[PDB]
RNA sequence: UAUCCACUUCUUAGAGGGACUAUCGGUUUCAAGCCGAUGGAAGUUUGAGGCAAUAACAGGUCUGUGAUGCCCUUAGACGUUCUGGGCCGCACGCGCGCUACACUGACGGAGCCAGCGAGUCUAACCUUGGCCGAGAGGUCUUGGUAAUCUUGUGAAACUCCGUCGUGCUGGGGAUAGAGCAUUGUAAUUAUUGCUCUUCAACGAGGAAUUCCUAGUAAGCGCAAGUCAUCAGCUUGCGUUG
C-alpha cells in the first residue's frame, strides 16, 4: 500500500487518497440481481445492494482485479493496483473492476 | 577387482585388512561384533572346500542367515541360501564383494497383473 | 553522551566493520573459505564469496558485545538454517560448527573476543575500544 | 554498479566438452544444462578459477573455457576434495572421479549389468520392472 | 534518590515494564533507541505516544523499557502502551493533575487502547 | 546451629495453608530467624482423552486436569527442634522435605 | 527409588490405591473402613483401620505376618 | 502390560504405569486423577 | 545465586470484591420473560462439560461358585523353543494428509520473538562449555534429579539489504546412484542424518465435496505422547492474523 501510494504520488496526481475514495465511489455496485427460486425455471430479480456491502465488493473487486493482474506477470502488485485504482478513479472501462461493475449493471437492467 | 587390486593377492589376507579397504557399513558392522556360529559356518565351509575335486565345483554348503557380509575366503565355494521356504544354490564369484547374502535370496513370486483371463474366471459366484 | 554499537543500526555497522576488516586484513583466512557452505541448512554458497567471512566476523563480534558470552550452539541457533528437505517441510537446523570455531579463534588471535571464566566467549576491553571507535566514525559518516 | 556493454562479441549457443551450452544466462546455470554437473559443483568449479559469476556466459573467453575443461577431469589436484564427486571410492579401481555427460549413462548401465551378473535382488527387480512395464 | 515511575504495559502475553525516571531526556527500548526498532514500519507505532501530546514533555524524563514474551507486533503494542501509561503516571504523580488530564484526553482522542490493554484474550479450545 | 530449608508440596491448598500457618506460628513463637513461605506457581498437569472409547461417531476430545502447589520455608534451628517438628508435622496430603545443606 | 517428583507422587497414589483395593478385597469380612500409611526413615508402617480387629491378628500374629508377607512379596521390599 | 485384566491392547506407557485405558478410566480417582476441566 | 535497602508495577500462592441480565427504552394478558442502547473486566444462559432417579440392553468377563447338557479325554501341539521371511509386495479404486504449479515469490547474508512442556539410581535422560570434522556428527568435561541447568527453549513464518525475470527457470523435488556418519545383536525389501549428482510429472484443478462468525479461519514453527531411529500420526502451545 505504501509503495502503491508512492506510485500515485508520481502518477501526475496530487491527491492519491482522493483517487482511492473516488475509485471506491465509482466502483460502487448500484444495482445487482439475486437468486429467487421461482419453481425450477429461476428468473433473476432486480435488487439493490446495501452501502456497507457496496463498499465490500467494491474493495474486494479492486483487490481481486489487481491480484489477477499481478499473477504470472513481472509487474508488481503496487503497479497493477495503481493502474487499477487510477483506471477506476474515473470511468475508463480499461480496468477489471469497472468491467465487472457495468457487467453486473447490465445484468441487473436485463433482468427486470 | 575390489579397489584396483588384483584378485589372487586379495584371496590371502585376513578380515581386518578387508575392513581397512571396506565401505562404511562393513566397518560399522565389524566394529560391534559377531556371534560364535559363523566360526562353525566357516569351519564347515573350508571343510567342504578342502574335499573339492580339482577343476570342478566343491561341495554345497547350505547357508541360512541372510544378513552376513561376504568375506572372500569362500571364493570358488557354492552355497544354498534359505529364503524362508526353499534353497537357492548360488556360487560365489569374486565380483559380488561388499554385499549381503540375503539379496541373492528372493522372498516372493512377483505380482502379476497382465492376465485378464485368470482374473475374470475366479470371481465369487452370484447365484 | 557516549558512543557505542547500541545507538547504530545493524546493517551499516556490519558493512562498516566488514569494510574495515577488508582494508586492514590482519586476520586468519584458511583455504576452505571458498569451499564451505555456511550451514548444513543451506543449499547455495554465499554470493559475496570473498567477503562473507568478514561479514560473519562482524556478526559474531556484534553478538558478543550485546550479551555476556555465547557458545557455539548459541551461534548455531543464531544463524538458524532452514532446510527445504525435498518433499519434507521446513525445520530449524543448527548451523555449521567449524565456521563459528574459526571466526572465534581468528578473533581471539587478534584480540577482540576472550574466553570467559563461565565457559563462554566474552568481549575484551580492546574489542570494546575497537567497536566503540568504529561506532564513532559510524556516527561520523552520516554527519 | 556500472553498466559495461560491448559491440557484439557474444555468442548465443556455444558448445563445450561435446555438449551444447547457451550464452545468455550466467555461467553456472549454463553449466547446469550439461548432465552430471549441477548448480553447486559448477559454483565450486567456477569459483576456484577466480571467475566473476555476476556477469554472464556470453562474454566467456576460450582461456576460461580451457581452464574449466582442465578443472573437469582432475579436480582433486586443485582443492576440490572427495565428497563433492559422484564417483567416490569405486569398486573397480578404488579412486575418485567426477563423471561427465557421456559417462553418467555408462556408469548407470555398468551398475545395472553388474547387478545382473552378480544376480542380486536389486538387479532382477529392476530388469523385471523394466521388462514388465515396458511390455 | 532519583524520582522514578514504574508502569507496565501488556498486549497478547507480552508485557513491557516502563521505568520513567528524571534525567537529560532519553528513550531506549531493551538497550536500543526508539529510532531503531526491529520492525521498521511499526517504528511510527512506537512514535505515536511521542507525537500525540508533545515533543517538549520528554526533555526532563528518561524512560527505561524492557519487554519479554509475545512476538514482534505484540511487543510493539506492549512498549507503546507502557510508554503512554508511564508518561501519564509520571504526569499524575509529580506533575499536576490538569496537565495529565490534557495528556489523557489527547491519548483517548486517537487511541483508546494506549491506556487499557486488549480485551481479546485467546479463547478456550471448547472440548 | 544448622540451617534447614523445608519445602512443602501439596495438591490441596487448604491443608497446605494450615500446615504453613502452623509452621510460621510455631517458628515465630520461640524466637527463631526465618524467611516467609515462598509461593511457587501452581503446576497444572493436563492429559487428553478421547470421548469415544468405542468406534462410533466422530472423533472429539476432552481434558483431565491436576493442580499441584509448592511452598518452601527457610528455617534456622537446633537439631532437636528440627526433629520434633519433623515428627509433629506429618499430615496426609502435604509432603514435608528436610534439606540440610545450603549449597 | 529416586523417582522424579510428579512420577513419585503419582506412583505413590498408585501405591495407596493398590493397598486400598487389596485391603478392600481381602478383609471384607473384618469391617474394613480405610487405611493410612506412615513413611519413616527406618521403615514403612501400615496402619490397618479395620473395625473387626480380633480376626485380623489371629494365633501368634499369623494373619498379620501373612498380610505382611503379601505386602512384602508383591511390592518388592526388603 | 495391564495387571488388572490381562489387557494387551490400549496400553499407555507413561511414567512406568502400563495400565490400559479401559482400566484407567475407573481407577483414576483412586490414583488421584479427578475430573476438573 | 546474596554488598545491602525497598516493592510486588509485571510473575505467582491466596483472602475477598464483582455480575444479580445493573439502568434506560420498546414488546408482552402490559404477569413471568424477550430485544435494542448506556455503564461495566465480564450483560447470547460471559463460555463450557461431570453429577443424579428411572425404565431397557442374550450386551463383555469374574482366570467366582453349584456330582451341572456337549466332544474327545493325550501321540493333538490350543503348550514350548530355534532360525529365516513378512505384515511396507503393486494395472488399480476409495479416503485422510504433505509438497508444489511460483516474482505478496525461490536464493544469499544480516535483525530476531515466544509459550505449553519435559528431563537421568542403583543408571547413562535433558545436555551447557571447549577441540576435530564441509556437514552428519564424533570427542573431552560440566550443570540439573529441576521456576535454579538444558532454556530467555535467541523456534519458524516474518524484517531489511543484495541475486534471479518470466523463460516446465535458478519454481518444483519425485526417482535414482555413489561415498561418509549415527542407533540397533542384526539396516538388504534401501531405519535415519550429511555431501555431490540425477532435476520426473505438475501452468490454480471437472462432476461434486469438507470446515468455519474474532485472537476465530488460514499460514508458520515449537513442545508432549507413541520413542531404540525417523513423522507426513495425534494432542496441546506460541507467532502473524
Ligand atoms: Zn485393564
Amino acid at each position: 500500500i505504501k509503495h502503491t501510494l508512492d506510485i500515485i504520488n508520481v502518477l501526475t496526481d496530487q491527491n492519491p487518497i482522493q483517487v482511492v475514495v473516488d475509485a471506491i465511489t465509482n466502483t460502487g455496485p448500484r444495482e445487482d440481481t439475486t437468486r429467487v427460486g421461482g419453481g425450477g425455471a429461476a428468473r433473476r430479480q432486480a435488487v439493490d445492494v446495501s452501502p456497507l456491502r457496496r463498499v465490500n465488493q467494491a474493495i474486494a473487486l479492486l483487490t481481486i482485479g489487481a491480484r489477477e493482474a499481478a499473477f504470472r506477470n513481472i509487474k508488481t502488485i503496487a503497479e497493477t493496483l495503481a493502474e487499477e485504482l487510477i483506471n477506476a478513479a474515473k470511468g475508463s472501462s480499461t480496468s477489471y473492476a469497472i468491467k465487472k461493475k457495468d457487467e453486473l449493471e447490465r445484468v441487473a437492467k436485463s433482468n427486470r | 577387482s575390489y579397489r584396483g587390486v588384483d584378485l589372487e593377492k586379495l584371496l590371502e589376507m585376513s578380515t581386518e585388512d578387508f575392513v581397512k579397504l571396506a565401505p562404511a557399513r562393513v566397518r560399522r558392522r565389524f566394529a560391534r561384533g559377531m556371534t560364535s556360529k559363523p566360526a562353525g559356518f566357516m569351519k564347515k565351509l573350508r571343510a567342504a572346500k578342502l574335499a573339492a575335486p580339482e577343476n570342478e565345483k566343491p561341495a554345497p554348503v547350505r547357508t541360512h542367515m541372510r544378513n552376513m557380509i561376504i568375506v572372500p575366503e569362500m571364493i570358488g565355494s557354492v552355497v544354498g541360501i534359505y529364503n524362508g521356504k526353499a534353497f537357492n544354490q548360488v556360487e560365489i564369484r569374486p565380483e559380488m564383494l561388499g554385499h549381503y547374502l540375503g539379496e541373492f535370496s528372493i522372498t516372493y513370486t512377483p505380482v502379476r497383473h497382465g492376465r485378464a483371463g485368470a482374473t475374470t474366471s475366479r470371481f465369487i459366484p452370484l447365484k | 553522551p557516549g558512543v557505542s554499537v547500541r545507538d547504530v543500526a545493524a546493517q551499516d555497522f556490519i558493512n562498516a566493520y566488514a569494510s574495515f576488516l577488508q582494508r586492514q586484513g590482519k586476520l586468519e583466512v584458511p583455504g576452505y573459505v571458498d569451499i564451505v557452505k555456511t550451514s548444513s541448512g543451506n543449499e547455495m554458497p554465499p554470493q559475496d564469496a570473498e567477503g562473507w567471512f568478514y561479514k560473519r566476523a562482524a556478526s559474531v563480534a556484534r553478538h558478543i558485545y550485546m550479551r555476556k558470552q555465547v557458545g557455539v550452539g548459541k551461534l548455531n541457533k543464531l544463524y538458524g538454517g532452514a532446510k527445504s528437505r525435498g518433499v519434507r517441510p521446513y525445520k530449524h537446523i543448527d548451523a555449521s560448527g567449524s565456521i563459528n570455531r574459526k571466526v572465534l579463534q581468528a578473533l581471539e588471535k587478534i584480540g577482540i573476543v576472550e574466553i570467559s571464566p563461565k565457559g563462554g566467549r566474552r568481549i575484551s576491553e580492546n574489542g570494546q575500544r575497537d567497536l566503540d571507535r568504529i561506532a564513532a566514525q559510524t556516527l561520523e559518516e552520516d554527519e | 554498479s556500472l553498466v559495461v556493454q560491448e559491440q557484439g562479441s557474444f555468442q548465443h549457443i556455444l558448445r563445450l566438452l561435446n555438449t551444447n551450452v547457451d550464452g545468455n544466462i550466467k555461467i553456472v546455470y549454463a553449466l547446469t544444462t550439461i548432465k552430471g554437473v549441477g548448480r553447486r559443483y559448477s559454483n565450486l568449479v567456477c569459483k576456484k578459477a577466480d571467475v566473476d559469476l555476476h556477469k554472464r556466459a556470453g562474454e566467456l573467453t576460450q582461456e576460461e573455457l580451457e581452464r574449466i575443461v582442465q578443472i573437469m577431469q582432475n579436480p582433486t589436484h586443485y582443492k576440490i576434495p572427495a565428497w563433492f564427486l559422484n564417483r567416490q571410492n569405486d569398486i573397480t579401481d578404488g579412486k575418485d572421479y567426477h563423471t561427465l555427460a557421456n559417462n553418467v549413462e555408462s556408469k548407470l548401465r555398468d551398475d545395472l549389468e553388474r547387478l545382473k551378473k552378480i544376480r542380486a535382488h536389486r538387479g532382477i527387480r529392476h530388469f523385471w520392472g523394466l521388462r514388465v512395464r515396458g511390455q | 534518590a532519583v524520582p522514578s515511575v514504574q508502569t507496565f504495559g501488556k498486549k497478547k502475553s507480552a508485557t513491557a515494564v516502563a521505568h520513567v525516571k528524571a534525567g537529560k531526556g532519553l528513550i531506549k527500548v531493551n538497550g536500543s533507541p526508539i529510532t531503531l526498532v526491529e520492525p521498521e514500519i511499526l517504528r511510527f507505532k512506537v512514535y505515536e505516544p511521542l507525537l500525540l501530546v508533545g515533543l517538549d514533555k520528554f526533555s526532563n524524563i528518561d524512560i527505561r523499557v524492557r519487554v519479554t514474551g509475545g512476538g514482534h507486533v505484540s511487543q510493539v503494542y506492549a512498549i507503546r502502551q507502557a510508554i503512554a501509561k508511564g508518561l501519564v503516571a509520571y504526569h499524575q504523580k509529580y506533575v499536576d493533575e490538569q496537565s495529565k488530564n490534557e495528556l489523557k484526553k489527547a491519548f483517548t482522542s486517537y487511541d483508546r487502547t494506549l491506556l487499557i490493554a486488549d480485551s481479546r484474550r485467546p479463547e478456550p479450545k471448547k472440548f | 546451629i544448622i540451617k534447614i530449608r523445608i519445602t512443602l508440596t501439596s495438591t490441596k491448598v487448604k491443608q497446605l495453608e494450615n500446615v504453613s500457618s502452623n509452621i510460621v506460628k510455631n517458628a515465630e513463637q520461640h524466637n527463631l530467624v526465618k524467611k516467609g513461605p515462598v509461593r511457587l506457581p501452581t503446576k497444572v498437569l493436563k492429559i487428553s482423552t478421547r470421548k469415544t472409547p468405542n468406534g462410533e461417531g466422530s472423533k472429539t476430545w476432552e481434558t483431565y486436569e491436576m493442580r499441584i502447589h509448592k511452598r518452601y520455608i527457610d528455617l534456622e534451628a537446633p537439631v532437636q527442634i528440627v526433629k520434633r517438628i519433623t515428627q509433629i508435622t506429618i499430615e496426609p496430603g502435604v509432603d514435608v522435605e528436610v534439606v540440610v545443606a545450603s549449597n | 527409588a529416586l523417582i522424579s517428583k510428579k512420577r513419585k507422587l503419582v506412583a505413590d497414589g498408585v501405591f495407596y490405591a493398590e493397598l486400598n483395593e487389596f485391603f478392600t478385597r481381602e478383609l471384607a469380612e473384618e469391617g474394613y473402613s480405610g487405611v493410612e500409611v506412615r513413611v519413616t526413615p527406618t521403615k514403612t508402617e501400615v496402619i490397618i483401620r479395620a473395625t473387626r480387629t480380633q480376626d485380623v491378628l489371629g494365633e501368634n500374629g499369623r494373619r498379620i505376618n501373612e498380610l505382611t508377607l503379601l505386602v512384602q512379596k508383591r511390592f518388592k521390599y526388603a | 502390560q495391564c495387571r488388572v485384566c490381562s489387557s494387551h491392547t490400549g496400553l499407555i506407557r507413561k511414567y512406568g504405569l502400563n495400565i490400559c485405558r479401559q482400566c484407567f478410566r475407573e481407577k483414576a480417582n483412586d490414583i488421584g486423577f479427578n475430573k476438573f476441566r
